[PDB]
């Protein structure tokens, strides 16, 4: 089985460096990128970067160009990451992620189907609506996106304290594990994901995203 | 097995040219011919002329050798046995025998001694060659009134008066309610200028439930109205009911 | 007026699949032989006279990304290597402690060496009496160990020397298709590489291909028509690189400055190990030579093509690579056994807004390689003798865009590569494998009594 | 007029009956690397043997064109004589027909020439 | 009916008869280990071929059934047509005639269709 | 019948390169116990009686 294994968090001071790992393992290295993303609490989700394994290829977000390094060891199968002239702003819980599709023939980087368990690290368009939705068990919440840009859109479900899950990809598939009670809809740049029948497992905050872009976010709680 | 799709409804003064659209849609553009048929209500049925979309070639009827251009676009493939095509036509010197509907038709076969003939046909578009210049219509609401007391249903409206030329599109609700719509024809008037009148069967229940608004478009001279039909009528044999 | 069924044998009815394909190497490749270069041994001739029959009213969907023959020619190519690197001299009893020093030469500091003389045992003919023999390895080839140093691929896996009588020059290969089979052409003058294809043709043996392996630059490709192309898989998605190919081509001269000399030292019985000896002239770098007008008119026409995609008015910034192993970050390749490494952090240093000499570039060279990222089989190329100077055609590059920009109007373009089945992706877009279904029924009056 | 192998691929299926002779003509053609084209020619000759196969059990031998006594059903996409050969591609006419194909060779094989050589040689006895 | 493959073993020639287009449709069926079966279906379209000339240089080439011009000579076991036909299996019978299968053989490829097509080329130039 | 092995290893990857590597057996985590199996009484029986 697909497992990555990230390094615990921790507290740096400004003007410091920091450093995280992320082992992979149960499929081929070589096959497709690792990616790393930070979530900063109540913050759209940043994309910081993906590296090829093959050859060692990466590419960095404009925001972090010269700041970031990212390498990896493939004998262990560990990818490495290294992040400079840390301010306030950075604090986040980093996360390295790899996409569902991966193959040796080719893959899809952006359908972001598995997550490490994250890495706290403190340091002292897509529209997405509504912000918050406050509903009761067995009712259905209806989030939006919209777009401006068209292409395989996906929705993820964070529940608090676990990293979030795949839950929906190519705005009308559902990954493995999604029950029928989730499903999407398209109509023109419009972005709709139905949750029927609400339960205590289904709170928590939604997002959409299309490739390296994501929404505000959802917080759907129950009431 | 496709849809031919033309241009709206022009209104052209004799001496000016006009050119009609005809998008295809569903089958490949270029493995049938595109004919031109008009119908006047002086000279009946008439065939103008056709053009195969592969090689450019154009057979034009005698009457409409010197002034008449049959253009086509290049085949925009959809998928390997269908796609997407549009031709034009340019019809120059308009008299006043020219006011009719025009036709453009798609060719029956692709080899055999019937290859050219007229098979799949478009909606058409009415051309209308006057002196007399574009009046825009005159909305009015018609106020609700009582079809059935022991059925509990209403009939309301809009009445698009004095308008000129043809035609006058008329919807509810941005095409939401479309069930029960009766669209009268219009009345050629003494003066020359048209007027219909457009009524929907509603139940007399549905109050403060549906937004009733008639959409009419005129674009000959690019105006729409939106009305907003009052649901409270006058009819005392529909207030027993409210 | 009831119709009745009538089989027809060779209707021209055709289905995408995938199949074995063979080699094609014209005549005069064969001439060439040098204990059979590269590949061509038991190849098959090209036709002197092929055909390329226009399929009339043919519009056929094409797809380089979900191509096959990409794949088998990379496979190909891997079993080459293999079968080329099979018979050759093993360099085991070669991971000996190295005694390495400096060159000999003048300061300064900041010279790094780069070139370490290092003295060693070695194993004799006989198996008795050792040998204190000296050669002259690369820095990227060594790595000290607690100056005593050792070969950098000594706990990863085995090493064989390339032997001196086979060549790593691309040669024109064509790829053909057996009876029943046949190869679709696309001859349009824009095709951007997926989608159905106007102008269909069908071929038997597709044109000379030379497996130029090759990183960052696309060298000795196909040029393209009118405009220059750009291809991607997913535009808006960055992670898929972006291929593009040029019209005029860019005219770069590489050279290695170091005519050096090959000592036979003799690991006998029979195995005969071909070390670097001294330099004869001065200690200088390999460089690469870039024509700075032609550079700035060949960026300037792909700017243009590049807003098309992206926004009419948006600036395109040209940054090089972000970094990892040395065959991503530098233009990776090889000129006359030798395996460059150039940097081209002076080509893709640039920022385009909406609206006379040679940009040298430092080369360095690597022997022991290790490319497809293959892990067990290291090879030695042996020492050149001579000034290595070559002069090649950059036809094509291969980018990458930085992602998480939602704010902004710029995009920025990296060097990339890696994955070397997309430097196939750049010849066989335009080439696809169909098969023959000459069965075909249709109803007819026709019957019998 | 020749327009070469697989000339008439967009032409109608009573144009393209007429480029049968070519696309039969080019159907056939007269250390590791060398078995790349060995197995392929080979499974060039299985896959003409296999038509061949099919081509001779059936109520044909005589390749080319031959005629069958089997009723046209109209499940198998019902069209007219004069929509197939003068509006109809022969990609397109197999796209429809891709269902029936095996049963129509079941029909052939087994039903015809099993009853029909049979019946023969009982009317070549007398 | 249709009992498939090898189904009519152990009935009667008269009725193995009718399952003729039964065992001639799968006889030909359309790094080491993986020459294994390259070699066998090699052996297996060289046995079909060698079946197929046999059944050509004869006077049949139509194949499943072919009459010839040979008189059933009563030392190759003296039976009767009805007790052939509903009295002996295809196995039973081949074990008796395997002694005078390539004396019939050379009957058929020599005294036939070389004496026979000689003539015919002399009865179709007038 | 069941089959155990009582005795949760480690693997020590010691390097015996360039390239190879041996796999020893470390340090045994638990218990020294050795590899068993259980065959039921009750189906031994039968089968034993119904093959007799
Ligand atoms: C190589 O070059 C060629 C050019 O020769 C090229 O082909 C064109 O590529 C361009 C991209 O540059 C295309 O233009 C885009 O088309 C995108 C896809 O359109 C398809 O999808 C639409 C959405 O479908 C979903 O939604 C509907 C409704 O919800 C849904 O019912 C369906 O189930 C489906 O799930 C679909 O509606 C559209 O259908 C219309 O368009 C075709 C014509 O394209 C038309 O014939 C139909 O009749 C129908 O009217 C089509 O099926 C697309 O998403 C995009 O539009 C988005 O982005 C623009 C901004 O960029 C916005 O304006 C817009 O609001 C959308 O968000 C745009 O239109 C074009 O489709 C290609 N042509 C063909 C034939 O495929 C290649 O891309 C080039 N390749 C490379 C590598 O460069
Ligand atoms: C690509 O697909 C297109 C269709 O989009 C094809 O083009 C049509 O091809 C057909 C043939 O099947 C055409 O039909 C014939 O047109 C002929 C025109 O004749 C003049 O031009 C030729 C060529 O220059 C001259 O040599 C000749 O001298 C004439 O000057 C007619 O002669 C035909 O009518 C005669 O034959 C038919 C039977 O074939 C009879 O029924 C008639 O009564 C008469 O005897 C016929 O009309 C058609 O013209 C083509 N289209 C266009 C636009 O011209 C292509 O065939 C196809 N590509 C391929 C490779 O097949
Ligand atoms: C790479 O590094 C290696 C060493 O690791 C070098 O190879 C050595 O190079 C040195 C030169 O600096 C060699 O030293 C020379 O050896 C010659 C061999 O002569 C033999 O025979 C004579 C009798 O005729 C004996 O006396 C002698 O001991 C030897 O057994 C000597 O003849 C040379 O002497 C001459 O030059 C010196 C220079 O100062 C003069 O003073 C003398 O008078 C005389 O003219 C000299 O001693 C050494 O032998 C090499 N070793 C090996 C194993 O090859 C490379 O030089 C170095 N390369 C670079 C580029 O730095
Ligand atoms: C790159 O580095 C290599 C290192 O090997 C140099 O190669 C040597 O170059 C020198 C100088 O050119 C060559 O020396 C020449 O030797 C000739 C005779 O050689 C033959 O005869 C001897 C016996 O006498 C044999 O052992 C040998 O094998 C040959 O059969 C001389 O005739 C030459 O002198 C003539 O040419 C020079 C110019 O080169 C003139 O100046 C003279 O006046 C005279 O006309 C010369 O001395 C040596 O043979 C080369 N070795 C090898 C192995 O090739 C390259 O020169 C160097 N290149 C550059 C550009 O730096
Ligand atoms: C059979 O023998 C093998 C010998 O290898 C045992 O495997 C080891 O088992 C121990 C005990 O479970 C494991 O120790 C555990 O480590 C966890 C953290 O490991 C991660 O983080 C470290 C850095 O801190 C990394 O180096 C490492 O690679 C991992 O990424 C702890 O979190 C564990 O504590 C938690 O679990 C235990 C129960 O296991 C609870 O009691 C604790 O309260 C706590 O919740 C634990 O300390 C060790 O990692 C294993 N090694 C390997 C290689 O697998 C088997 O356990 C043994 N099995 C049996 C049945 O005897
Ligand atoms: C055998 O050849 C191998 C080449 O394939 C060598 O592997 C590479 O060796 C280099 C060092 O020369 C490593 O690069 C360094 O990595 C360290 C990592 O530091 C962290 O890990 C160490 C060890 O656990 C720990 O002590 C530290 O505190 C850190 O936690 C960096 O810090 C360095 O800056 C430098 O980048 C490569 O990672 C390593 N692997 C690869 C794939 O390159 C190997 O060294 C050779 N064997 C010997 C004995 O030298
Ligand atoms: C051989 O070695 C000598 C000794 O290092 C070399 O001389 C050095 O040359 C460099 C380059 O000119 C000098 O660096 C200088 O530093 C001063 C510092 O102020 C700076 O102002 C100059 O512009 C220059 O960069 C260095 O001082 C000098 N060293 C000595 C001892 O003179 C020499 O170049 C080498 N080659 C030859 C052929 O001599
Ligand atoms: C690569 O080298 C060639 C050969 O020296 C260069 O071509 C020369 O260019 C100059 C200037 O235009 C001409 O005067 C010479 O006649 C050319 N010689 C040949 C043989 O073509 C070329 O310009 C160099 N290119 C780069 C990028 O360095
Ligand atoms: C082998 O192990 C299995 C699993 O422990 C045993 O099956 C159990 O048998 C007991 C007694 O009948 C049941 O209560 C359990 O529910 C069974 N568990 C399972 C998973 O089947 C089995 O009896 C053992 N056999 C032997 C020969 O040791
Ligand atoms: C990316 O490519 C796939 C494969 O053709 C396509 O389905 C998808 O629409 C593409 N995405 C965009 C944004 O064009
Ligand atoms: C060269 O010599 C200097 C001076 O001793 C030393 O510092 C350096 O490590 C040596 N090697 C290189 C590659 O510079
Ligand atoms: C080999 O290296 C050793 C290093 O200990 C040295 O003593 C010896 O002289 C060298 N040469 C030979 C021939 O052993
Ligand atoms: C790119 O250039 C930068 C300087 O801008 C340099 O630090 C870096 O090493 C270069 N990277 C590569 C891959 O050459
Ligand atoms: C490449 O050149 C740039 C610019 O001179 C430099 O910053 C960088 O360090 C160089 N890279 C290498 C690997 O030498
Ligand atoms: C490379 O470009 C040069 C410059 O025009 C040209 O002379 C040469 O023929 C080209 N090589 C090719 C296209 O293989
Ligand atoms: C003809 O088609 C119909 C419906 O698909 C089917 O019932 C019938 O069996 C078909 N005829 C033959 C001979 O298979
Ligand atoms: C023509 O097509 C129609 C409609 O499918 C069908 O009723 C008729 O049998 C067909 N006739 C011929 C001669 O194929
Ligand atoms: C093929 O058969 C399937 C299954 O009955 C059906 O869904 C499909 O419509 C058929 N297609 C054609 C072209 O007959
Ligand atoms: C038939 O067999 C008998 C006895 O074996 C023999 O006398 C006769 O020559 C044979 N004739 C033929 C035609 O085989
Ligand atoms: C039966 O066999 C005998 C002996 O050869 C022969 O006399 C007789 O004609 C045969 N009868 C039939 C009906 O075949
Ligand atoms: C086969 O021939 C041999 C040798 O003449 C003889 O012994 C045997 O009886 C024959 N068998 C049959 C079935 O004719």
């Amino acid at each position: 089985q697909v497992r990555l294994s990230q390094s615990g968090g921790q507290m740096k001071k400004p003007g410091e460096s920091m450093r995280l790992s992320c082992r992979a393992s149960g499929y081929e290295f070589l096959n497709c990128p690792i990616n790393w993303i930070r979530l900063a609490p109540g913050r759209r989700p940043e994309w910081m970067g993906w590296l090829k394994p093959r050859g060692g290829a990466v590419n960095y977000a404009r925001k972090f160009q010269g700041r970031v390094t990212m390498t990896r060891d493939v004998y262990s199968d560990t990818a490495f990451l290294e992040l400079r002239s840390l301010t306030s702003d950075d604090t986040a819980v980093y996360f390295c992620t790899r996409g569902k599709y991966c193959t040796a023939r080719d893959y899809y980087n952006w359908d972001f189907e598995h997550w490490g368990r994250g890495a706290p690290v403190t340091v002292s368009v897509l529209t997405q609506s509504p912000a918050t939705l406050s509903l009761s068990p067995g009712e259905t919440a209806i989030i939006s996106c919209r777009t401006s840009q068209s292409g395989s859109l996906a929705w993820y479900q964070q529940r608090p304290g676990q990293a979030p899950r795949l839950v929906i990809y190519s705005g009308s598939t559902r990954a493995a594990g999604i029950p029928d009670r989730f499903s999407g809809s398209r109509w023109g740049a419009d972005y709709n994901l139905s949750i029927s029948n609400l339960e205590s497992g289904d709170f928590g905050v939604y997002y959409c995203q299309q490739y390296e872009f994501f929404g505000q976010g959802t917080k759907v709680q129950v009431d | 097995q496709g849809q031919l799709v033309q241009s709206g409804a022009e209104l052209k003064k004799p001496g000016a040219s006009v050119k009609i659209s005809c998008k295809t849609s569903g089958y490949r553009f270029n493995f049938y011919h595109i004919n031109w048929i008009r119908q006047t209500a002086g000279r009946g049925p008439e065939w103008m002329g056709w053009i195969s979309p592969y090689s450019g070639d154009k057979n034009l009827a005698p009457a409409f050798q010197d002034r008449v251009i049959m253009t086509t676009d290049t085949e925009v493939p959809v998928t390997s046995f269908t796609s997407t095509g549009a031709a034009y036509m340019e019809i120059r010197n308009l008299k006043f025998d020219d006011t009719g509907t025009y036709f453009c038709a798609k060719g029956l076969l692709r080899d055999g001694s019937s290859t050219w003939l007229p098979y799949l046909w478009g909606q058409g578009t009415l051309l209308t060659v006057s002196s007399a210049s574009t009046k825009g219509p005159s909305v009015f609401p018609l106020a609700p009134s009582s079809k059935s007391t022991s059925g509990g249903t209403a009939a309301l409206g809009c009445l698009v008066k004095d308008y000129f030329p043809e035609p006058v599109t008329v919807s509810w609700n941005s095409g939401a309610l479309t069930s029960g719509v009766h669209t009268f024809p219009a009345v050629l008037q003494s003066s020359g200028l048209y007027s219909l009148s457009s009524v929907v069967t509603v139940p007399s229940s549905s109050l403060g439930t549906q937004t009733y608004i008639c959409n009419v478009n005129h674009k000959p001279s690019n105006t729409k109205v939106d009305k907003r039909v009052e649901p409270k009528s006058c009819d005392k044999g529909l207030e027993v009911l409210f | 007026e009831n119709l009745w069924v009538t089989v027809y044998y060779g209707v021209p009815v055709w289905k995408d699949a995938e199949t074995t394909l063979f080699c094609a190497s014209d005549a005069k490749a064969y001439e060439t032989e040098k204990h059979n270069v590269w590949a061509t041994c038991a190849c098959v001739p090209t036709d002197p006279n092929p055909q390329e029959i226009h399929l009339e009213n043919v519009t056929e969907e094409f797809n380089m990304w979900k191509n096959n023959m990409v794949e088998q020619m990379h496979t190909d190519i891997i079993s080459l290597w293999d079968q080329s690197l099979k018979p050759c001299v093993k360099l085991t009893p070669l991971c000996v402690t190295l005694q390495c020093t400096n060159v000999t030469n003048n300061i300064t500091d900041d010279m790094r060496g780069e070139l370490k003389n290092c003295s060693f045992n070695m194993t004799t003919e006989l198996r008795d009496k050792k040998q204190k023999v000296y050669s002259l390895f690369y820095r990227l080839d060594v790595v000290q160990i607690n100056k005593e140093y050792r070969l950098i691929n000594c706990n990863t896996s085995a090493i064989t020397q390339a032997c001196p009588k086979v060549s790593f020059e691309p040669i024109p290969i064509h790829y053909c298709a057996p009876a029943g089979f046949a190869i679709l052409k696309c001859k349009d003058k824009k095709f951007n590489g997926t989608g159905p294809c106007p102008s269909v043709s069908t071929v038997q043996c597709t044109h000379g291909i030379k497996p130029v392996v090759s990183t960052q630059l696309l060298l000795n490709g196909s040029l393209a028509e009118e405009e220059v192309m750009i291809r991607s898989e997913n535009i808006t998605n960055n992670a898929k690189n972006i291929l593009v190919q040029f019209n005029t081509p860019v005219q770069i001269n590489c050279t290695r400055p170091n005519n050096n000399t090959r000592k036979s030292i003799r690991i006998g019985p029979g195995q005969a190990f071909y070390a670097t000896g001294d330099i004869i002239g001065d200690i200088r770098q390999a460089h690469c030579n870039v024509s700075k007008a032609t550079w700035n008119e060949t960026l300037g026409k792909v700017v243009k093509q590049l807003r098309k995609h992206f926004g009419n008015n948006t600036i395109i910034r040209f940054a090089n690579s972000s970094g990892g192993d040395l065959e991503v970050t530098t233009h990776s390749f090889n000129c006359g056994g030798e395996f460059f490494y150039c940097n081209t952090s002076g080509l893709f240093n640039s920022t385009w807004i909406s609206n006379n000499d040679s940009i040298t570039l430092p080369c360095r060279i690597k022997q022991i390689i290790n490319m497809w990222q293959r892990i067990g089989q290291a090879m030695y190329a042996p020492p050149i003798q001579g000034v290595i100077r070559c002069v090649s055609n950059i036809t094509g590059l291969i980018l990458t865009r930085d992602g998480g920009a939602n704010n902004t109007s710029t995009e920025t373009f990296r060097p990339g590569g890696g994955d070397m089945r997309d430097n196939w992706r750049s010849e066989l877009y335009k080439y696809k494998v169909v098969k023959i279904e000459p069965l075909g029924v249709a109803p007819t009056r026709c019957k019998r009594r | 007029v020749f327009l070469g192998f697989l000339g008439a691929a967009g032409s109608t299926m009573g144009a393209a009956s007429m480029t049968l002779t070519v696309q039969a003509r080019n159907l056939l053609s007269g250390t590791v690397w060398g078995i790349k084209q060995l197995q392929a020619r080979v499974l060039a000759v299985e896959r003409y043997l296999r038509d061949q196969q099919l081509l001779g059990i059936w109520g044909c031998s005589g390749k080319l064109i031959c005629c069958t006594n089997v009723p046209w059903n109209s499940s198998w996409s019902n069209r007219n004589l004069s929509e197939i050969w003068d509006n109809m591609t022969w990609l397109q006419w197999d796209k429809e027909i891709s269902n029936y194909t095996q049963i129509i060779y079941g029909l052939l094989e087994e039903s015809q020439n099993q009853q029909e050589k049979n019946e023969q040689d009982l009317l070549a006895l007398d």
